[PDB]
């Protein structure tokens, strides 16, 4: 049962991450690009900046790997597999990390309300800020899931530690690629 | 009206998740203890006038030294937590926690939060603990470990029985207002 709890939230959870980029993408990114509201001159161009890319982490995620999650639905003990074949993908966190003070400071320095009007006009719930700091999110939280399937999953079970060995180098990686 | 961020900081073994969770669905989850809060507002009513209250766990970045602090800036409020029946974990609240939040936001309020009170007076919690030499975290310690840290409210509470959660958070929001 355990088991079976812990591989539902993994794949509730994707889902809602799948759905939180998506809402950022197409409210907060897509008012930028779209060219139908006044933008910022601090800000203008330097969605880059601002989103990194996200974009590329989103159809990670939405293309591939909860695709792919879901194919491991009923097969908990095996999910670390998952993380094993798509690993380089993953690498991608490293660059949305390094980009994120940058990010952070370009938005306190140079948006104003800008956000907070799209924000207010949409009403979301959650600012530009909370949808960007996800992904940062999202990376550390994957290796918990694992570490929970650990606890109660058999010596069939290194298709679980090669999964978090990944899950757990990611992060590091980002980590240790901050200015 | 007013937006609030409040951030949740600690070691693993204060319950961070659970707290929160325990805190936004009013239950100790049970069954199941989920690893993921997702970053969460909601209005509230504080001395009268309501408030919208952000809630961003920190769960599973405890060892990443320079990914935590990208959730840091434009923080309203830090819950700093240990857990009541682990020694280490308030330890860590002086050697870890305040001096990476301090080193970031100098001027933003802490609340440090004991979580975990309904094991303070559990036998077998006690003899895990007597059994290496230590002692449940008692009231005057976080009272001092407060003072040594500028925190504005030393407070206790468990998610499990619910006592002092409401509390942890109405003080947060009072800290801003
Ligand atoms: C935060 C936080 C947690 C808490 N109290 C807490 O965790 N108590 C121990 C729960 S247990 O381990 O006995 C247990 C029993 C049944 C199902 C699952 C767990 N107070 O603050």
């Amino acid at each position: 049962r355990k088991k079976e709890f812990i591989m539902a939230e993994l794949l509730q959870t994707e889902k809602a991450y799948v759905r939180d980029l998506h809402e950022c993408l197409e409210t907060y990114l897509w008012e930028m690009t779209s060219g139908v509201e006044e933008i910022p001159p601090g800000i203008l161009n330097k969605e880059h900046i601002i989103f990194g890319n996200i974009q590329e982490i989103y159809d990670f995620h939405n293309n591939i790997f909860l695709k792919e999650l879901e194919k491991y639905e009923q097969l908990p003990e095996d999910v670390g597999h998952c993380f094993v074949t798509w690993a380089d993908k993953f690498q991608m966190y490293v660059t949305y990390c390094k980009n994120k003070p940058d990010s952070n400071q370009l938005i306190l320095e140079h948006a104003g309300t800008f956000f907070d009007e799209i924000q207010q006009r949409h009403g979301l719930a959650n600012s530009i800020s909370s949808y960007l700091i996800k992904p940062v999110q999202r990376v550390t939280k994957y290796q918990l899931l694992l570490k929970e399937l650990l606890t109660c999953c058999e010596e069939g079970k290194g298709e679980l530690k090669d999964g978090l060995e990944v899950m757990l180098s990611v992060p590091k990686k980002a980590n240790d690629a901050m200015h | 009206m007013q937006a609030i961020k409040c951030v949740v900081v600690g070691d693993g073994a204060v319950g961070k998740t659970c707290l929160l969770i325990s805190y936004t669905t009013n239950a100790f989850p049970g069954e199941y203890i989920p690893t993921v809060f997702d970053n969460y507002s909601a209005n509230v009513m504080v001395d009268g006038k309501p408030v919208n209250l952000g809630l961003w766990d920190t769960a599973g970045q405890e060892d990443y030294d320079r990914l935590r602090p990208l959730s840091y800036p434009q923080t309203d409020v830090f819950l700093i937590c240990f857990s009541l029946v682990s020694p280490a974990s308030f330890e860590n609240v002086r050697a870890k926690w305040y001096p990476e939040v301090r080193h970031h936001c100098p001027n933003t309020p802490i609340i440090l939060v004991g979580t975990k009170l309904d094991l303070r007076d559990d036998k077998d919690t006690i003899e895990k603990l007597k059994e290496k030499k230590l002692t449940p975290i008692t009231y005057p310690q976080g009272l001092a470990m407060a003072k040594e840290i500028g925190a504005v409210k030393y407070l206790e509470c468990s998610a499990l029985t619910q006592r002092g959660l409401k509390t942890v958070f109405d003080e947060a929001i009072r800290a801003v207002l």
